[PDB]
DNA sequence: CGTAAGATCACGCGCGATATCAGAATCCCGGTGCCGAGGCCGCTCAATTGGTCGTAGACAGCTCTAGCACCGCTTAAACGCACGTACGCGCTGTCC
DNA sequence: GCGCGTACGTGCGTTTAAGCGGTGCTAGAGCTGTCTACGACCAATTGAGCGGCCTCGGCACCGGGATTCTGATATCGCGCGTGATCTTACG
């Protein structure tokens, strides 16, 4: 089934309580699409990274090793997943 | 590209200041090369557009 | 005559901006380098290539902060960089706690 | 879910993956936004503003050295 | 010592950084961020020193130090 | 005839753009020196080949477990509107 | 600092797809047994890159001349304000 729209699942609540969880009290409006334009460029290189791990495994299934590894790649390295 | 660049400035030999031209105004080698700084490279000219007399 | 406060600013950013010379004069930049590494051992020796990198690499750090700080500046309004532009800046980039 | 296996999809397609990784995603995700808000806010706060606004988060990611 | 870096000096640094206007405290604050990058610069440096036995600062520690800060250099043999 | 109000022309004053000087900036060009660039010659020292061994890796096949899908159910979460109030924007005075 | 316009919060109302559970199908992940290709190494061979030492010039420097750029000023232009002349109304 084709996927369409899904960065808009990322609903405007959502958005604000993050923002509260940054410390953040007044949100101007066009917050949020900007917050959606950086969240799908985060994810699109993250992805792309774990993907290309993946490939180079043979593995038709994304492993969370495949992401641990891609966000070490980006100097965002995570802990409570293995590794 | 340096050799362009060297090109532009009227030059023979490539000297570093080229090179980080040719990096700098590249995107996708700027990006590579985005935690190293060249020795004699400078920067790029750029002025900020509010500091710019009226 | 004179000029108008705020011209010669721009003509020597343009100056400087076109060149790639040092602009820290190399004996005072060498006597705090050897100042600074005394605190850490003492009778030590420097290769002049490397007192030569370290002014690269902190003239080159230099130059990036105050680009941040400028950033930050026009942000605030203002043209004029001030402390609290470099502390936010070095505080975004990590660096400062 | 649903945006990670669209944004995946177009990478390449037919993939399939572990919900622990899903969820890994999620997290450095979550974190990632949360330390960009509080950035934001302190540019907010230095332009003597209270609300966050775009161009905070753009000042933001230029001085962080993102693109 | 560490204000033999002259104001004026710092001025220049900043033109080439795209400033127009500047503060007094500023270079101050700016001797202060090249005091502590120094200081961490350096201290990787004669750490590498150090295990080499030698005493002499080379520039390949200076690099080795830069490249650990994530600060990597080029022109001096990387 | 004589006075009062309104329209239009003449004349005067105020704000803005654009012709002029003038000192500082910037570029171009004749003529010279140089230290770096470049090529040639020796020499080590490195790259390649005949041929051997265990080793890594590939493949095939047996086991199956979490991955996926759908249905019903439940309800916390998501979205639309009144309003007024703190917040943002813009003008202005001061003097650092 | 002052004033004005307004973006959006709370609250209410309504609406909906987000989680649990329940079943059912199954994809490829994972672990044994076969079989085979190849990289380290020794001998022995051969030849290429590094350095020394020659040679030569692209460019800095000097000096001079020629071309551009802000800062100041003044004129043309436009718009606003006042007095003279023509018009209309009332007395």
């Amino acid at each position: 089934k084709v996927l369409r729209d899904n960065i808009q699942g990322i609903t405007k609540p959502a958005i604000r309580r993050l923002a509260r969880r940054g410390g953040v009290k007044r949100i101007s409006g066009l917050i949020y699409e900007e917050t959606r334009g950086v969240l799908k460029v985060f994810l699109e290189n993250v992805i792309r990274d774990a993907v290309t791990y993946t490939e180079h495994a043979k593995r038709k299934t994304v492993t969370a090793m495949d992401v641990v590894y891609a966000l070490k790649r980006q100097g965002r390295t995570l802990y409570g997943f293995g590794g | 590209l340096a050799g362009n660049a060297a090109r532009d400035n009227k030059k023979t030999r490539i000297i570093p200041r080229h090179l980080q031209l040719a990096v700098r105004n590249d995107e996708e080698l700027n990006k590579l090369l985005g935690r190293v700084t060249i020795a004699q490279g400078g920067v790029l000219p750029n002025i900020q557009s509010v500091l710019l007399p009226k | 005559h004179r000029y108008r406060p705020g011209t010669v600013a721009l003509r020597e950013i343009r100056r400087y901006q076109k060149s790639t010379e040092l602009l820290i004069r190399k004996l005072p930049f060498q006597r705090l380098v050897r100042e600074i590494a005394q605190d850490f051992k003492t009778d030590l020796r420097f290769q002049s290539s490397a007192v030569m990198a370290l002014q690269e690499a902190s003239e080159a750090y230099l130059v990036a902060l105050f680009e941040d700080t400028n950033l930050c500046a026009i942000h605030a309004k203002r043209v004029t960089i001030m402390p609290k532009d470099i502390q936010l800046a070095r505080r975004i980039r990590g660096e400062r706690a």
